[PDB]
């Protein structure tokens, strides 16, 4: 399911909020990636360092 | 004024994670008055109406526009 990459410092993994299954409100080391046209959060995005 | 916009972010929060189709059944199932009655106030619902189309969302604003379209 995950993807995968790393920049700058950060380990980003991005995990499609459709393959989620089980969702949940997360604390801030979420970023949640939004639909250009759509405006959903259709992915969450996590950081480490 | 203030609390206008205070709902008005609100529901601009709230539709960005919903999407505005769970909130569809959300809302379907809500039974929200106050903010919607369907059962008077024909100038009231030419505000409430009006005032999601300023938010821009209305589109759960429907029924009551058809209403609009009834009392008539």
């Amino acid at each position: 399911p995950n993807l995968l990459f790393s920049m700058c410092g950060f380990e980003v993994r991005i995990l499609p909020r459709q393959r989620m299954e089980e969702v949940v409100s997360n604390d801030e080391g979420v970023w949640d990636l939004v639909d250009e046209r759509t405006k959903q959060r259709t992915a969450k995005a996590y950081l480490k360092v | 004024p203030q609390g206008r916009i205070f709902i008005k972010f609100l529901f601009q929060e709230l539709v960005n994670e919903l999407g505005l189709d769970e909130l569809q059944l959300r809302l379907n199932s809500s039974k929200l008055d106050g903010m919607f009655p369907l059962e008077g106030d024909a100038e009231h619902i030419r505000y409430s109406i009006n005032f999601f189309t300023a938010i821009g969302l209305g589109l759960l604003t429907e029924d009551m526009r058809s209403r609009l379209t009834i009392i008539q």
